């Protein structure tokens, strides 16, 4: 049928611009070190890699299994989960972590001069990176990962719930409340710049424009994983029940963000920059 | 200030009995100054990486 | 009043010498050179790159041996850098953060530097217990040190923002010969390569040749629109280039006393900060406001070539005395080799 | 060389007008930002008037504001102030002074002593 | 030779850590530049926080080094630049003397709209003001002589007076405030901008002001910086 040859080409399109967009990303802050000199770029440049692992990884043999209809690979289909655990962790984990850093550098500035060093971002991205790897590859090799061929299994309950609330609620609820936080301040330094700005003239556009590049980057991740997780949830504890397609398109989705992840936090204006420079 | 300006105006005096010589001239010699020395500039010509103290 | 009858001769006197030099000006440099073939398109490439800087860099020098540099941030800090292997040297801490210029001794026994604390301080990079540390110390100026060259190990010329220049005997401290005569802060100077004469850039738009041994001032040139802010020498001697805030570099001649070319385009409407010959004087090195260096044909006025590689304002720059490279500072914190 | 005439002014009774025109040469009038600024006597320089480099922004001080007009001639390369309703306070020596960069909304011409780019001054009386 | 080469090897390793000591130290420091004319409450200023080039204070564990040039002349066009990258600007002015107003808007629109000043933030010192109460109260020299503006002025709504303050006092200090903030909103376009202060000379809260603004003018660094304010 005329659906396999579109849906090959959109899992082609999507493997090819997360390749592309991560490839960027780490090409210019290689090739440039200003890029690199700034503390906060560590964080984004890990996330990059995180994703650019995801692409290399999990995406590509999950897209054959799709097109082919069945898993061909068999015996890998054990290792092939653990690097998704792995992978996609990596990467949800390092969202928490960016907004933190955000959070420091928007709420104490004397305090996130002065006692994150790079070694303190060493220290970060050491502890996302291990909880991932340790969340995922010890469960799998010792098989908790399967309640008691081709890889449509669903998760065992009790890890299921475990790991979700390791690797995206807690997540989900530390980024939440950073960015509220984060929008306060920007709410009350707003509204204090107005007040100076409306008595010059006597002598909102702010506050929208905060207001949607806080929703673009607290939504994109949650309308792509959510769904996700609450179907990761529900399935094996009452596996009413989702169709394995509508699971798959929902899986899709959450490694898609990945592909989305570039566009929101690496395009400041010397990513920019460097990007230009690259292409020409 | 009368000072100033009677500085400025000795300034002008020795200033204007100067000896000065055509500009005809004076760029022959910058021309002959130039390929006088162009096949020494390696910055002009460049010197192939073998010579060059900042290739390898 | 005799104030009045003073201002009436100048003008007599002014107008005199613009007439000697409208006698002079038969032809252009343009036409004279008109003939000659064009240098080519000149692609430099960053070969080396210096970094260690914690704020913008204000100054640099070459040393004679084409091999060490020193160069100024306003951190405090003069590091000296091996160019070919970029080692540090030396990294000497400065009492006063605010330098803006920077000398290295042509012996390479001493470097230079001072700054908006209107002082002048020795380094003796010679030192008997190890480390380098201050030596000599000139005090007397006014106003802020934007400029310093040394003739030999005891002489020593700078410029200041008192409006004034002042030769120095380094090991008595006293100022040997003092050069006033400008209006506006003295921005740069330039030594002729025999010690004997010297050419001063002020922010009066004028350009004023000095006798070193005398203390009089032999030539006063008026061509610049704005603040001159840089000068250097032709190879030969008998001419130099100024470079001003009205984005253009002027080419003036000693014998002739006119200018004798204009560099620009009309797409540049920044100032610049430095100007420097090739070694045979054919290239004319200019760096920018707009965060490029130029590279101009000195004969004629063609650009050749563009060095696009700093993020910040390039603050100054310097071709080596063998000519096998020019370095450049910025406002990026960063020094960069260009051959 | 950077020169600058400035001409006009006189013995004038308070209520008179005068014009004051500055012509400038060896440089491009239409680059820079100018000034008018007066010297009274037994005191500092003070700036009175300002001017864009195209005539679209124009600024005065509180005292010579509703009375003073400044103007441009780009094609002529001359600089014009009409005095309107003078004050015995308004005597003083006026320069016309330009703004040391071209392209720049910024200067720092009202210099105590010595600027560079100032005119040489027209003495303006006003008394009964 | 090649000893000669590790001999330099080892000489830049001792150099680079002693950098990397002094860039944590240099990191961590707020330089802070001090402007403003002579006879406007300058030298003050620095004996409350306790004439001399530098100054060096701490609020909440946080260094300063507040810096006024004193043996400059008064052609403050090419040294300006050696403050591109400052902290903050603390502009200190007269409220008292009506006659130098003007010359302190001129200095305030040339530093706002200078090409390599774009970033840097003033707070702006308004000194003087129980002499500018004396002046404004015994209504001898009144503002409109000086500043026709101010006729048609009317006291801001968000105008906080203190405790017995005469609105004469209130409406004249606030007419100078928003005679300052008329320049820097013209064109400041978010890249910096100005914290006006009503200050006295006996006023030991000076320290304390700067720190605040200095943490908000970062806290509004790092909120462009991330693309939300
Ligand atoms: C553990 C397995 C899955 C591989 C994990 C890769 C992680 C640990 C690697 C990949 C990319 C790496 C980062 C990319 C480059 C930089 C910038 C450099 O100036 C400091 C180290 C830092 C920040 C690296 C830290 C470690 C890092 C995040
Ligand atoms: C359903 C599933 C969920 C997974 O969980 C996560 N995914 C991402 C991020 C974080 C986690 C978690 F670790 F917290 F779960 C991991 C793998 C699979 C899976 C898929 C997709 C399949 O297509 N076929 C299978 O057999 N499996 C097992």
């Amino acid at each position: 049928f005329s659906v396999r040859i579109l849906t090959a080409c959109f899992l082609s399109l999507l493997i090819l611009s997360t390749l592309l967009g991560n490839t960027l990303v780490c090409a210019a802050v290689i090739r440039f070190r200003h890029l690199r000199s700034k503390v906060t770029n560590f964080f984004v440049i890990s996330l990059a890699v995180s994703d650019l692992l995801v692409a290399v990884l999990v995406m590509p043999w999950k897209a054959v299994a799709e097109i082919a209809g069945f898993w061909p690979f068999g015996s890998f289909c054990n290792i092939w989960v653990a690097f998704d655990i792995m992978c996609s962790t990596a990467s949800i984990l390092n969202l928490c972590v960016i907004s933190v850093d955000r959070y420091w550098a928007i709420s104490s500035p004397f305090r996130y001069e002065r006692k994150m060093t790079p070694k303190a971002a060493f220290i970060l991205i050491s502890v996302a990176w291990t909880l991932s790897v340790l969340i995922s590859f010890i469960p799998v090799q010792l098989s908790w990962h399967k309640a008691k061929d081709n890889c449509d299994s669903s998760l065992s309950r009790t890890y299921a719930i475990s790991s979700s609330v390791i690797s995206f609620y807690i997540p989900v609820a530390i980024m939440i409340v950073t960015y509220t936080r984060i929008y306060r301040i920007a709410q009350k330094q707003i509204r204090r710049i107005a007040a100076l700005e409306r008595a010059a003239v006597h002598a909102f556009k702010r506050e929208t424009k905060v207001l949607k590049t806080l929703s673009v980057i607290m939504g994109v991740f949650v309308c792509c994983w959510l769904p996700f997780f609450i179907l990761n949830c529900i399935l094996p504890f009452c596996g009413f029940c989702i169709d394995s397609n509508t699971f798959d398109v929902f899986v899709w989705f959450g490694w898609a963000n990945s592909s989305l992840n570039p566009i929101i936090y690496a395009f400041n204006a010397d990513f920019r920059k460097a990007f230009s420079t690259l292409l020409g | 200030s009368i000072a100033q300006a009677r500085k400025l105006v000795e300034q002008l005096k020795m200033e204007a009995n100067i000896d000065r010589i055509k500009v005809s001239k004076a760029a022959a010699d910058l021309m002959a100054y130039c390929e006088a020395h162009a096949k020494e500039d390696p910055l002009l010509t460049p010197v192939p990486a073998s010579e060059n103290p900042f290739r390898e | 009043s005799e104030l009045d009858q003073l201002r009436q001769e100048a003008e007599q006197l002014k107008n005199q010498i613009r007439d000697a030099r409208k006698a002079c000006a038969d032809a252009t440099l343009s036409q004279i050179t008109n003939n000659i073939d064009p240098v080519g398109r000149i692609q430099m490439r960053t070969r080396r790159t210096l970094r260690g800087h914690l704020a913008k860099i204000y100054a640099m020098h070459w040393g004679t041996d084409s091999r060490l540099l020193v160069s100024a941030s306003q951190d405090g800090k003069l590091i000296i850098w091996d160019s070919y292997t970029t080692n540090k040297v030396h990294a000497i801490p400065l009492r006063s953060s605010w330098v803006m210029t920077c000398a290295y001794a042509p012996s390479g026994n001493y470097v230079a530097c001072g700054g908006l604390d209107n002082i002048c301080s020795i380094y003796n990079l010679k030192t008997r217990e190890g480390n380098v540390r201050v030596s000599r110390e000139l005090a007397g100026h006014t106003g802020y040190l934007s400029c310093c060259r040394f003739l030999d190990d005891n002489q020593i010329v700078t410029s200041s923002g008192d409006t004034t220049c002042a030769l120095w005997d380094i090991e008595t401290g006293q100022q040997t010969t003092t050069f006033t005569g400008h209006t506006g802060d003295v921005m740069s100077l330039s030594l002729a390569p025999d010690t004997r004469l010297f050419v001063s850039g002020a922010c009066d738009a004028s350009a004023k040749l000095w006798d070193v041994r005398e203390g009089m001032c032999r030539q006063t040139f008026t061509g610049h629109e704005s603040d001159i802010n840089a000068i250097c020498f032709f190879p030969n001697g008998n001419a130099f280039a100024t470079g001003s805030d009205d984005a253009t570099c002027r080419l003036f001649d000693l014998r002739a006393d006119q200018e004798l070319m204009t560099y620009s385009h009309d797409n540049i409407i920044c100032g610049i900060t430095s100007v420097s010959f090739s070694k045979s004087g054919r290239l004319l090195l200019a760096g920018y406001d707009d965060f490029n260096c130029n590279v101009w044909d000195a004969l004629k006025a063609d650009r050749a070539g563009v060095l696009a590689g700093h993020d910040n304002r390039v603050s100054c720059l310097g071709v080596t005395d063998d000519g096998m490279a020019v370095a450049t500072g910025s406002w990026d914190s960063f020094l960069k080799i260009w051959n | 060389q950077v020169q600058l005439q400035e001409s006009g002014g006189g013995l004038v009774q308070p209520g008179g007008s005068l014009r004051l025109s500055c012509a400038a040469s060896g440089f491009t009038f239409s680059n820079y930002k100018m000034n008018w600024v007066r010297q009274a006597p037994g005191k500092g320089l003070e700036w009175v008037s300002d001017i864009s480099q195209s005539g679209a922004s124009i600024s005065y001080t509180g005292s010579v504001k509703g009375r003073f007009t400044i103007s441009r001639d780009n094609a002529k390369n001359t600089l014009y102030l009409q005095m309107n309703s003078l004050k015995p306070e308004d005597t003083a020596v006026y320069y016309c002074a330009r703004c040391p960069a071209p392209f720049t909304r910024d200067c720092f011409d009202v210099t105590s002593t010595t600027y560079a780019y100032r005119g040489q001054g027209t003495q303006v009386t006003v008394s009964s | 030779q090649r000893n000669e080469e590790k001999a330099q090897r080892e000489a830049n390793k001792k150099i680079e850590k002693q950098l990397q000591k002094d860039k944590q130290v240099y990191r961590a420091t707020h330089r802070l530049l001090l402007l403003g004319a002579d006879n406007s409450g300058k030298s003050t200023i620095v004996k409350q926080m306790r004439g001399i080039f530098e100054t060096k204070f701490q609020v909440d564990k946080v260094n300063f080094h507040m810096f006024d040039v004193g043996g400059q002349r008064d052609e403050r066009r090419k040294w300006i630049q050696c403050f591109n990258d400052v902290t903050a600007i603390i502009f200190v002015v007269d409220s008292s003397d009506y006659n130098r107003l003007q010359e302190a808007l001129n200095l305030f629109k040339s530093i706002w709209n200078n090409r390599w000043l774009r970033t840097i933030s003033v707070i702006l010192f308004l000194n003087k003001q129980d002499l500018l109460a004396e002046k404004v109260l015994a209504g001898k020299s009144k503002i409109e002589d000086y500043f026709p503006e101010f006729a048609r002025y009317t006291t801001p709504e968000d105008a906080t007076p203190e405790p017995g303050e005469d609105p004469r006092v209130t409406r004249a200090k606030y007419f100078i405030r928003d005679e300052f903030l008329r320049i820097s909103t013209a064109s400041g376009d978010g890249r910096h901008y100005c914290y006006p202060h009503f200050t006295c000379a006996v006023d030991t809260e000076n320290a304390r002001r700067i720190f605040n603004d200095c943490r908000d003018i970062i806290q509004r660094m790092h909120l462009r910086q991330y693309e939300l304010l």
